[PDB]
């Protein structure tokens, strides 16, 4: 490990906790259950190195008996940072950043595609249905009118989106898989969707085309 | 595959309400919007109730769409995105003729493509011929005054993308000319095939 | 060496010597020491020794975990 | 085969000890962790790049930013003082003689997402030579090595070369400004002469073409500057009527800048010989088509130095160049003062303004020289490189966001005075981003310099780039 100090400091501590869960006695395991997968689900949400956060959920998943049950205390922790954080930037109107953005986005595909049943279960539960469609649209949409329309123009740092089509194919999968789960709301995707169509970039609107060719 | 199924028949359904809003878009700003309508008569299967009504309904909002009764053609010759979009239609209409269903080893030869047929019969209800003959005469005159680009398929070919990148609309009285008497061809042997359906009637 | 008898007595080393590396790291002066983010010094050196000795508590319960 | 054994010993859990540092480790811990990777990157160019609009900033003096490498031999480059032979010639020697018109005899077709790294090089008998610059930017090596030049095509022009500029927003195109011809040329991909056009200024009596510019971020719209008026064209539809036309009621024309605003439409900054400084909106109430728009709004700057004397600011400007990258705008003066001005996109006034005094190495000279032809190196923000109007020496400046690091390219032997000016940012046999900076001089020798990853990656570090 050529990481950083503490980086190698947070492996040994959990791997320590690997020790412990499976060496020691089972009074002390179910004693130290509660603080030990709430740090893990904490240390998983905040950003950090792969390899923790793969130890991390290595743990959390021993530490749960049944499989659904573990990834279903992960998709509440995430979802919920990722709501609130939402909802914040949405609230005080400031833009969001592109790496945190990434962040939400590669996250929220990921639970799409493993469990979208729960994923519409949490991001539609009451903490209008299918707010959470039009917020995150709008959120596209303003970093997308933020972006320079030509990438000379921008300085130094760029504002907007960098890898639109990877972006795009992310928020598609995303209603996609909650169209196959919710129905209601429905009526608002196609909206969007054929705004996602009628867009002047065709590295939008091709991409959010072949995107549905092969999805549905 | 049933979830998928009520997903695309619905969709079907939304971006019907949202057809006519292409009316100013342009038409090389368009054709996804019926790229997709592609993929979503894939697995269209004719048996269906719901779904029969879908197709009528589909059918009926783009014969408005085109709206063959105005009888005012003198306008069909300029370039106009309006104009573009009636083209990209008619296009998609064409490619749906196109769409045979491959049949087994039967002998029967009824077994076309149910979309195909509902196409063919909506058009010879609607009268296609009549705005066949009348767009002729329109650009009759005008005929005898004359003397990494995104992939584009099916409705133009990658090679005529890679050979006319500035713009695939340049020809677009070249195009209208080709569609308008490519069609009729196909809906008449269409119904030649079909006993049900009687032949058009056609003049000097 | 042999079946891992070591591993009974090395491991209670361990048990305490980590926790001696504690009562080094749990200093206010240490850990102030840590937040200036300084290579050079003793806190440094013992945070790697404490990622070693349960490094090695790593190696023998990975061993002990894989035993069933 | 003690496991039961093992077992008992560790009923003692670690697990409270675990957690029991772990609670107060993570004070520091949630911070190296944010710190890891790119996370803030985008944060920390924001903050920064405010810092550098608001913090007041210092001039200093410093060598170690640049590193010469590699020094051609003389002889390298064949005529490549210009004699002047020609009937233009005595008013371009005049014109030189007086500093007006600076000759650039050289240009780099290369863009930031393609793959081209050509250099054209200007002659006096009207040709300009297209070479590949691959071996040349791969050698890293700092030993006298024969420089080895790939001569990849040649091109005679018919009209004297006072300057080249290649198109930024695309390599392909390359423009030849003399004093009243302006030429076009769309090379190959090896650099031979696919196209070339012929621009027509129809320029009036005693007036001479100062410089074509392509407008940022624009690849059609080039703008000929002149010591009168400035023309707009665009190539994609039209070379002879320009959409633009654009005149000064008074005084004559030294140097033309552009940016956009907030909306993003452009607009045109003339500093004039009077040494006032005008800005345009450039729009369809502007535009050629209702004929030629005189410029009249002025700058307002009110600095102890900048006293407008027998109405001229400074005794005239020299030079003025907005950079896109850092958002501000440079100028200087004929006295030889040099100022930075951030100034509002929306209200069109100067938010802050930054002096920039340059001292000599030598303490014999006190008033700094004035500054002209600045140049921002593509894809290494922060660094722009002018030159003396003068004297010609070259000098390269970064915009630290507190402070202005100055420096001055001597080369050793100082008999070679330095022609002209260029640097390229690309990458290295070990996959490395380098900039290499090749000076011209007098006597035809090439001047192969590199630039301090320690001391000119401030902005390239990953901790300000987006991954």
């Amino acid at each position: 490990t050529s990481g950083t100090v503490l980086e190698r400091l947070v492996v040994s501590s959990l791997e320590a906790l690997e020790s412990c869960f499976a060496v020691g006695p089972i009074i002390e395991k179910e004693r130290n259950k509660n603080a030990a997968q709430e740090l893990a689900t904490l240390l998983l949400s905040l950003p950090a190195p792969a390899s923790v956060q793969q130890q991390s959920k290595s743990l959390l998943a021993s530490l749960h008996t049944s499989r659904s049950a573990y990834h279903s205390h992960k998709d509440q922790a995430l979802l919920s940072k990722a709501v609130q954080c939402l909802n914040t930037s949405s609230k005080e109107g400031k833009d969001l950043d592109p790496e945190v953005f990434q962040r939400l986005v590669i996250t929220a595909r990921s639970i799409a595609i493993m469990r979208p049943n729960n994923l519409v279960h949490f991001t539609e539960s009451k903490l209008d249905c299918c707010s959470f469609i039009t917020q995150l649209v709008n959120h596209f949409w303003k970093l997308h009118a933020s972006k320079p329309k030509n990438a000379f123009l921008a300085p130094a740092c760029l504002p907007g989106l960098t890898h639109i089509e990877a972006t795009v194919n992310a928020l598609v999968d995303i209603i996609h898989g909650y169209c196959t789960c919710e129905l209601d709301c429905i009526n608002t995707a196609s909206k969007i969707y054929m705004q996602m169509l009628l867009c002047p970039d065709p590295a939008v609107s091709f991409s959010c085309k072949q995107a549905l060719i092969r999805v549905l | 595959s049933n979830r998928l199924h009520m997903v695309r028949l619905m969709l079907l359904e939304r971006l019907l309400q949202t057809l006519p809003q292409l009316r100013n878009v342009g038409g090389v700003r368009a054709i996804p919007y019926m790229q997709v309508i592609l993929m979503l008569t894939t697995d269209l299967d004719g048996e269906d109730e719901k779904d029969k009504g879908a197709l009528d309904n589909l059918l009926s909002q783009l014969i408005a769409e085109l709206g063959m009764d105005k009888k005012d053609v003198s306008k069909k010759n300029e370039r106009s995105a309006l104009n573009e979009v009636h083209l990209v239609v008619m296009r998609l209409l064409s490619v749906f003729m196109s769409r045979t269903k491959s049949g087994s080893k039967s002998s029967i030869c009824e077994s076309s493509s149910l979309i195909s047929s509902a196409t063919a019969a909506a058009l010879l209800s609607s009268g296609a011929v009549d705005y066949c003959l009348h767009v002729l005469k329109s650009l009759l005159e005008y005929w005898k005054s004359q003397q990494s680009p995104p992939d584009m398929s099916p409705f133009f070919l990658r090679q005529y993308v890679k050979g006319h990148a500035a713009d695939v609309f340049e020809a677009y009285t070249q195009l209208l000319t080709e569609m308008v008497l490519r069609l009729p061809y196909q809906i008449k042997k269409i119904t030649d095939t079909n006993s049900r359906i009687p032949p058009p009637v056609f003049d000097h | 060496a042999g079946q891992g008898a070591g591993h009974l007595q090395l491991h209670n080393a361990a048990v305490d010597w980590l926790s001696r590396c504690k009562k080094y790291l749990s200093q206010k002066n240490v850990v102030e020491k840590l937040n200036a983010n300084v290579m050079h010094g003793k806190h440094v050196m013992i945070l790697e020794c404490t990622c070693h000795i349960m490094s090695y508590l790593a190696d023998v319960t990975n061993a002990l975990s894989q035993s069933n | 085969g003690c496991r039961e054994e093992l077992q008992n010993q560790a009923n003692f859990s670690f697990a409270p000890l675990v957690l029991d540092m772990l609670n107060f480790l993570m004070d520091a811990i949630q911070t190296n962790f944010q710190q890891a990777s790119a996370v803030g990157s985008s944060s920390r160019a924001q903050q920064a790049l405010s810092e550098l609009h608001t913090v007041e900033k210092a001039v200093e003096m410093t060598d170690q930013l640049m590193v010469p490498t590699l020094g051609s031999q003389e002889g390298a480059f064949e005529n490549v003082r210009m004699n002047y032979s020609g009937d233009q010639g005595q008013t371009i020697r005049q014109l030189i003689s007086a500093h007006v018109l600076r000759r650039v005899a050289m240009c780099v077709l290369s863009s930031p997402h393609g793959r081209r790294q050509h250099l054209a090089v200007s002659h006096e008998k009207g040709k300009i030579t297209v070479l590949q610059l691959s071996a040349l930017l791969k050698q890293a090596d700092s030993s006298k090595r024969k420089l080895t030049l790939t001569r990849l095509a040649s091109a005679p022009v018919p009209f004297t070369v006072l300057s080249l500029t290649g198109n930024p927003c695309k390599e392909d195109y390359l423009a030849v400004c003399g004093l009243k011809d302006c030429h076009v040329l769309t090379f190959s991909s090896s650099g031979s002469v696919s196209d070339h056009l012929v621009l027509h200024p129809q320029l009036a009596t005693g007036n001479f073409i100062i410089k074509a510019v392509w407008l940022p971020g624009s690849q059609t719209e080039l703008a000929i500057v002149t010591a009168d008026f400035v023309k707009i064209y665009d190539l994609c539809v039209d070379a002879l009527s320009p959409t633009f036309y654009f005149l000064l009621p008074s005084s004559k024309i030294r140097d033309v800048t552009f940016l956009f605003n907030e909306e993003g439409k452009n607009i045109i900054v003339i500093m004039s010989s009077a040494g006032y400084i005008y800005t345009q909106l450039m729009e369809e109430a502007s535009s050629a088509q209702q004929g030629p728009f005189y410029v009249t709004n002025v700058l307002e700057i009110n600095h102890e130095d900048l006293k407008d004397s027998n109405s001229q600011v400074a005794g005239g400007g020299v030079s003025v160049y907005y950079s896109h990258v850092l958002q501000m705008l440079f100028f200087s003066y004929c006295q030889g003062k040099s100022f930075a001005a951030t100034i509002s996109r929306t209200t069109l006034e100067v938010l802050q303004l930054f002096p920039i005094n340059i001292k000599s190495s030598n303490g014999g000279s006190k008033t700094s020289p004035a500054l002209c032809q600045w140049s921002e190196v593509m894809n290494h923000p922060g660094l722009v490189c002018c030159v003396q109007q003068t004297t010609g020496v070259p000098l390269v400046v970064m915009v630290k966001p507190d402070t202005f690091l100055i420096q001055e390219i001597k080369t050793l032997p100082a008999k070679a005075k330095i022609q002209d000016m260029v640097a390229i940012r690309h990458t290295a046999c070990n996959e490395q981003q380098r900039t290499t900076m090749i000076l011209l001089c007098e006597d035809g020798s090439l001047r192969i310099y590199m630039a301090n990853v320690e001391n000119t990656s401030y902005w390239l570090q990953p901790s300000l780039q987006p991954s």
